[PDB]
């Protein structure tokens, strides 16, 4: 397993390796292979490096202070300008593609809502099932809509704080488990409005007991 | 300088003006190198006046407008007056002094810009070697 | 070879520059070809240079002015 340091080793390492670079450089500097390192000149250190030149033609070197000041903002800025492309690129395709290791587990999530006539609800939660990449399906039927979710456990920890309270008639859910293997396909919403209907397209992949416990759970709300 | 001597002695009654020495110069340096810049100009015109006036003006198109004193010019055109100026100024300290320009060290230039004289009417006070 | 600074000087060293080479109609002209008046003068020079035989008629069969930036 990896193994974390302190912050002391972290402050040690650091101050190491700064200082190796930095004999690193004056010993280069030692053996000819590095030009002797000039003055970092600023405006105000102008006149204090280059005080006894400047009067013979200010703004010659006004000018090579502020390119040498430009030379070095240029060089910070390249290498930063590289990676943040390298951002774009990763946060489309590296930092933003994980699937939460979803290979051994499929956390599953059955929730059934009372009232869910509004489609820009249906939309969101079909633009978060797409986002995070979470497999399930959507059944309609008379004061029931039975969203089964499958997917990883981060996924599925975002869609039940996205449906239980970014989204608003009660929404819970009513299996939450794991499964072996995936069975719905894509996001994708089926209207049934008998339960037959909805039982053999719940069948149809095996989940016909979301389907069953979702009618004693509407049986058990409609008795007490 | 053309712009205040006119002005100061038209001036029938006393009274106050304030005038901006660095004209749009500060937009592109900062007001140490005007400073310097500002204070190399007056040496070389209080040197001749009339070469002086010259250097000022490169070319035709450098035009002073009426809102300020010294002429507008490019970066690369002020750094071609400076090193005018200052080729004027040592020429014609040389010429008061009987030294070359290539005589005289950096230091000794910056000295003679600033206004440094070397004198001696009793030098034997080279006694004390 | 290049430019760069060793210790306390900066060495800049320039490699040998390759000759022209001869075309079809340019060579090292011999001594045969020169007339009576200018073979007593080569004495001692069986062949000339490149440069001698490339402005040979230039200058011997020319009066006119030589300008020669050898």
């Amino acid at each position: 397993l990896g193994v974390y340091l302190t912050k002391k080793e972290q402050k040690k390492l650091r101050r190491q390796t700064r200082r190796e670079a930095q004999k690193e450089l004056q010993e280069k500097v030692r053996l000819g292979l590095m030009p002797p390192p000039e003055p970092k000149v600023r405006i105000s250190n102008l006149m204090r490096v280059l005080g006894t030149e400047a009067v013979q033609d200010p703004t010659k070197v006004e000018a090579h202070v502020r390119a040498q000041m430009a030379k070095r903002q240029k060089a910070h800025e390249e290498a930063n300008a590289a990676r943040k492309l390298t951002a774009e690129q990763r946060k489309v395709k590296k930092i933003k593609k994980l699937k939460e290791d979803i290979s051994q587990g499929v956390h599953i999530s059955v929730y059934r809502v009372r009232n869910l006539s509004n489609p820009a609800k249906k939309f969101k939660i079909e633009a978060n099932a797409g986002q995070l990449y979470l497999t399930g399906v959507v059944v309609l039927h008379k004061d029931v809509n039975v969203v089964v979710v499958e997917g990883g456990p981060k996924a599925q920890k975002k869609f039940k704080r996205l449906m239980l309270h970014r989204i608003k008639n009660k929404c819970v859910l009513v299996w939450e488990g794991t499964a072996k293997d995936r069975s719905f396909g894509e996001m994708k919403f089926k209207q049934c409005p008998t339960e037959n209907m909805a039982r053999e397209h719940f069948k149809k992949h095996g989940a016909e007991h979301y389907w069953d416990l979702a009618l004693s759970e509407s049986v058990l709300e409609s008795t007490d | 300088v053309e712009k205040f001597g006119d002005l100061i002695l038209k001036a029938t009654e006393p009274q106050m003006v304030l005038f901006n020495l660095y004209d749009d110069w500060l937009k592109t340096i900062s007001s140490y190198t005007a400073f310097s810049r500002l204070i190399l100009i007056l040496r070389a015109l209080h040197v001749n006046n009339d070469r002086a006036k010259v250097i000022l003006k490169p070319d035709k198109t450098t035009i002073t407008e009426p809102h300020h004193i010294w002429p507008t010019l490019t970066d690369e055109e002020w750094i071609k007056v400076e090193v005018q100026l200052k080729d004027l100024i040592l020429a014609d300290y040389g010429k008061k002094n009987n030294v070359n320009v290539a005589s005289l060290t950096q230091s000794e230039i910056r000295d003679i810009i600033l206004g440094m004289e070397i004198s001696a009417p009793s030098q034997q006070r080279q006694q004390i070697a | 070879s290049f430019r760069r600074q060793r210790k306390g000087y900066e060495e800049v060293h320039v490699p040998a520059l390759k000759p022209k080479p001869f075309g079809s109609e340019e060579q090292l002209l011999p001594v045969e070809k020169l007339p009576k008046y200018a073979q007593a003068g080569f004495e001692g020079f069986k062949t000339l240079n490149r440069i001698q035989s490339k402005l040979y008629r230039a200058a011997l069969e020319t009066d006119e002015n030589l300008l020669l930036c050898a």
